[PDB]
C-alpha cells in the first residue's frame, strides 16, 4: 500500500518542481531514495519536498 | 520559524 506522511510545517515552493503544502496535509510518498528531498503527491500535484517538514503516518 | 530547507543532492 502507499506510504503517507503528514506535514508538520507549512512549505512554500521556491523552485520549479517543488510541492507546496500546509500543516496537516497528507502526502503520498512516491520516492524516498534521497535522505533529504522526497517526491510526493497531494491534492493532484506532485513534486519534491523536504523530509524534515513531515512526519510518518503509516 | 520552519526548519531550514535541507541540501539538494
Amino acid at each position: 500500500g502507499p506510504t503517507y506522511v503528514q506535514a508538520l510545517f507549512d512549505f512554500d515552493p521556491q523552485e520549479d518542481g517543488e510541492l507546496g503544502f500546509r500543516r496537516g496535509d497528507f502526502i503520498h510518498v512516491m520516492d524516498n531514495s534521497d535522505p533529504n528531498w522526497w517526491k510526493g503527491a497531494c491534492h493532484g500535484q506532485t513534486g519534491m519536498f523536504p523530509r524534515n517538514y513531515v512526519t510518518a503516518v503509516n | 520559524a520552519p526548519p531550514p530547507r535541507p541540501p539538494k543532492p
